[PDB]
């Protein structure tokens, strides 16, 4: 199938409470495989999936060097952005960065990403051309000028088209039994009366991987988008995910409703109804 | 500006009384990242709760999973108590095994 | 594996 690698960096200032915290986590699809936390007693890159443990000491040392450097650099960057927005030294602020590469089902580069945010708003992003930037405001335009002078885009393009894909393909091979295994959802429909003449049909999907899934209700074959309560897909804690979709139906009309489930793990898409 | 957490409380496996399981509280969609989450058993804070490493979604909002081993019973009440800068008072969400 | 030098550039 299609696969991606992402690193998620969070750098958070906390005036009066020491220097900014830097966190980095790395993912392949919905599977985290490393972390680094500058607040840890002894900050180092740590494995978070069994298949990465086989990487050698030089891998771990190199990762930790990079993340320690990031920790220092992001502290300067946070200072910089405070200034760009004429902000007081009193407030806490956050820079987030997420970057990485996407492969298609044939394993070749689909596209690269490098995106940053400040206090939860888009700040600056590498365009899909991996050559130019989109800056959100006049502050981000200052970052853009700096990054053009440092040839940052060119350096990211090299990483995204080169090492990013190489490593992702390596991880996909080393973790093939899990990373390249789609687990289909176990599904059922439950029925809960909500009154004398309405009941809740809840369509459940459990134990699936990856997290991407589509869960819909139809009445007489017609989508019930507005009437369906859809919870956010949630992690079970064993790598798998869970989701449900609920609809409130007139009592007696239950058989007019069908739950439809699409997932990569499914040999065939599912159509489910309540089975009294 | 800021985003208040969504909260879901649920079990890792389908709940069966007297069978060991994991109680999960998933907080998501929040910003900024500082957040306080406790799992409760009959109103009292459970002690040895673990959580996932901070990460975030495509919209930049943060999410975390807090979890602990538990054995569901007929009468024991479980819940998740969350405080965030967006909340004037901690929000308590009860575990409902049909949810 | 994370990128290195490119990220060493302050915002």
């Amino acid at each position: 199938g299609s696969h991606s690698m992402r690193y998620f960096y969070t750098a958070m200032s906390r005036p009066g409470r020491g220097e900014p915290r830097f966190i980095a986590v790395g993912y392949v699809d919905d599977t985290q495989f490393v972390r680094f936390d500058s607040d840890a007693a002894s900050p180092r890159t740590e494995p978070r999936a069994p298949w990465i443990e086989q990487e050698g000491p030089e891998y771990w040392d190199r990762n930790t060097q990079i993340f320690k450097t990031n920790t220092q650099t992001y502290r300067e960057s946070l200072r910089n952005l405070r200034g760009y927005y004429n902000q007081s030294e009193a407030g806490s602020h956050i820079i987030q960065r997420m970057y990485g590469c996407d492969l298609g089902p044939d394993g070749r580069l689909l596209r690269g990403h490098d995106q940053s945010a400040y206090d939860g708003k888009d700040y600056i992003a590498l365009n899909e051309d991996l050559s130019s930037w989109t800056a959100a405001d006049t502050a981000a335009q200052i970052t853009q000028r700096k990054w053009e002078a440092a040839r940052v885009a060119e350096q990211l393009r090299a990483y995204l088209e080169g090492l990013c894909v190489e490593w992702l393909r390596r991880y996909l091979e080393n973790g093939k039994e899990t990373l390249q295994r789609a687990d289909p959802p176990k599904t059922h429909v439950t029925h809960h009366p909500v009154s004398d003449h309405e009941a809740t049909l809840r369509c459940w999907a459990l134990g699936f991987y990856p997290a991407e899934i589509t869960l819909t209700w139809q009445r007489d074959g017609e989508d019930q988008t507005q009437d369906t309560e859809l919870v956010e897909t949630r992690p079970a804690g064993d790598r798998t995910f869970q989701k449900w979709a609920a609809v409130v139906v007139p009592s007696g009309e239950e058989q007019r409703y069908t739950c439809h489930v699409q997932h990569e793990g499914l040999p065939k898409p599912l159509t489910l109804r309540w089975e009294p | 500006i800021q985003r208040t957490p969504k909260i879901q409380v649920y079990s890792r496996h389908p709940a069966e009384n007297g069978k060991s399981n994991f109680l999960n509280c998933y907080v998501s969609g929040f910003h900024p990242s500082d957040i306080e989450v406790d799992l409760l058993k009959n109103g009292e804070r459970i002690e040895k709760v673990e959580h996932s490493d901070l990460s975030f979604s495509k919209d930049w909002s943060f999410y975390l999973l807090y979890y602990t081993e538990f054995t569901p019973t007929e009468k024991d009440e479980y819940a998740c108590r969350v405080n965030h800068v967006t909340l004037s008072q901690p929000k308590i969400v009860k575990w409902d095994r049909d949810m | 594996h994370p990128v290195g030098q490119a990220d060493y550039f302050e915002y």
